[PDB]
């Protein structure tokens, strides 16, 4: 397992970790978070308690180095720091625990959720969507903006999501103008697995991702990413069948995951009506069917 | 975006523009089947495609024969609208290439865009006008070249005649909506009142009769008048 320490906390803050959430208080005597599960990416988020403006976070993995946070009072955040000293590090975790000063993630043993969650996700595929090549871990906030919102401002602090459009040249092949508009299967198959992503896995992993930065700091062109990448697959004629069977149990769990007094922002009725009971794959989905059916029956 | 009421001289400005009409391009008749089934049978279409400005017509027309071993025809209807669009608007040498075109159905603005991805600066439009264009087949000359033919065909008109010599094409453009209005709602009746008077003929190389500048507004009077009694029939007013 590993930490996270915390220098100090000086404002009023709710810290996220991954799906759990704790109050800390202003200038309370909190110094981090320990037994983080190795094996994972993982993500550390904030919502001020004075200024609930800016969700931010970032996604890491203790596997790439020793990381700490600190409160800037210039920039007024919490930032995510590396310790390239490691008998430092080593020291400064071991006296925070001895003192008991740091909250332990609260994983179930039963609890394979986070993994649900980030099957697909790696580092070095968050670190080509988030560009800051000087950092092993990656910011990302409320308000970051997709490369795809921008060609409709600052390039360096953008999200580089994979773009999809439907009515695009990259869609359509000359030609075949009714056949690849009314069957995603040229774009799915062809363009983006076989020729930008390479492989399902990498296509999934950034699916969870935008998912999870939409759900963790409310990044409105992160959930229209996740929305797409749904929609491209179900409206999809041919898709290798054990992709659809990973794609119900990908969807389940975030289905799942979501807070349910959040489900007006972050659920698009029209994408979700369309590839639950008109898409090509609309019986490929028996698991999050049943369960969009039976928590938000509403949007449907 | 849409065009309407509010912006309706845009038609008659001079960047060029098209309306694309497809309600006429999938046509069948329906039948009984000797098994007490029902059948359709497709007859011979067109495409309606209009410059407001200058009254030209380019008449597509959609022979039997594309529809030979397709499915879901109304869908492929749309697309083989917006293809052969496309094919028409790239025959058009450069400056004759439309900025606009407007689909009289919103059904259209789907397939007439993908067709249409590689002239990202043509505006693909619908409009809130109700525009009779559907009667274009109640046009003796253009139903008789649809259904001669024997391949797919495109012929040319211009559905003003001559009027441009002597009205403007906000005009002209009025005095078509209101003839083909007047042939969708009571066919017979307008027939009527266009050919009534023997002495008034229709030259070979037009559409419409050679009314002067008078009988052209005793005519116009005369095809409200029937719009306005259709519409008394129909409601009971
Ligand atoms: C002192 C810089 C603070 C730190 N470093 N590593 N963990 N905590």
């Amino acid at each position: 397992m590993n930490t996270v320490p915390f220098t100090s906390a000086p404002i009023e803050v709710t810290i996220g970790i991954d799906q759990y959430s704790f109050n800390v208080k202003e200038n309370q005597p909190f110094h981090g978070i320990k037994d983080i599960p190795i094996g994972h990416v993982h993500v550390i988020h904030f919502q001020h308690a004075d200024n609930s403006s800016m969700r931010y976070g970032y996604w890491f993995d203790c596997r790439m180095g020793n990381f700490y946070i600190q409160y800037d009072p210039k920039d007024g955040l919490y930032k995510m720091m590396e310790e390239r000293d490691g008998a430092k590090f080593e020291n400064i975790v071991h006296n925070f625990k001895e003192r008991q000063m740091m909250v332990s993630y609260p994983k179930i043993d039963e609890d394979d959720t986070w993994y649900n969650l980030t099957e697909f996700v790696q580092m070095d595929k968050i670190r080509k969507i988030v560009r800051k090549d000087e950092n092993q871990f990656s910011y990302v906030d409320s308000s970051m903006t997709t490369v795809q919102e921008n060609e409709l401002s600052d390039p360096a602090h953008s999200l580089n999501y994979t773009v999809i459009n439907f009515k695009s040249r990259e869609a359509i092949r000359p030609g075949h103008e009714m056949e690849d508009f009314l069957d995603k299967s040229y774009y799915l198959n062809t363009v983006m697995l076989q020729g930008i992503f390479k492989n399902s896995s990498n296509y999934f992993g950034e699916l969870q991702f935008a998912f999870l930065n939409a759900m963790f700091f409310g990044n409105y062109g992160s959930s229209l990413q996740w929305h797409a990448m749904i929609e491209l697959i179900c409206s999809s004629a041919t898709v290798p069948k054990h992709m659809l069977d990973k794609l119900d149990e990908i969807l389940y769990y975030q289905i799942k995951t979501l807070p349910e007094q959040y489900s007006d922002i972050l659920l698009n009725e029209r994408v979700w009506n369309i590839c639950l009971y008109s898409s090509f794959q609309k019986n490929s989905l028996h698991n999050t069917e049943k369960i969009m059916e039976n928590k938000y029956p509403e949007l449907l | 975006g849409a065009m309407n009421s509010s912006n309706y001289a845009e038609l008659f400005n001079n960047d060029i523009k098209l309306f694309v009409d497809d309600t006429n391009v999938y046509r069948v008749t329906v039948h009984k089947t000797f098994e007490g089934n029902v059948a359709t049978k497709a007859i011979n279409g067109c495409i309606f495609t209009l410059n407001p400005k200058t009254g030209h017509l380019f008449l597509k027309i959609i022979h039997t024969s594309v529809w030979a071993g397709q499915k879901r025809l109304s869908q492929l209807a749309k697309w083989k609208t917006a293809e052969e669009v496309s094919a028409l608007v790239r025959s058009l040498p450069k400056e004759e290439q439309p900025k606009q075109i407007i689909v009289t159905r919103k059904a259209m603005l789907d397939p007439l865009e993908v067709h249409m991805l590689d002239f990202p600066n043509i505006a693909i439009r619908p409009t809130e006008l109700r525009l009779p264009f559907s009667a274009a087949m109640s046009i003796d000359k253009l139903s008789d070249v649809v259904m001669k033919a024997t391949e797919p065909q495109m012929v040319l008109f211009n559905i003003y005649d001559d009027w441009l010599d002597r009205i403007s094409s906000y005009t002209a453009f009025s005095r078509l909506t209101l003839l083909l209005r007047a042939l969708k709602t009571n066919e017979e009746s307008a027939k009527m009142i266009l050919l009534s008077d023997p002495t008034i003929t229709i030259k070979s190389y037009h559409l419409w009769p050679s009314f002067t500048d008078e009988q052209w507004i005793t005519i116009e009077s005369q095809m409200r008048d029937l719009i306005l009694t259709e519409y008394g029939r129909k409601y009971n007013v």
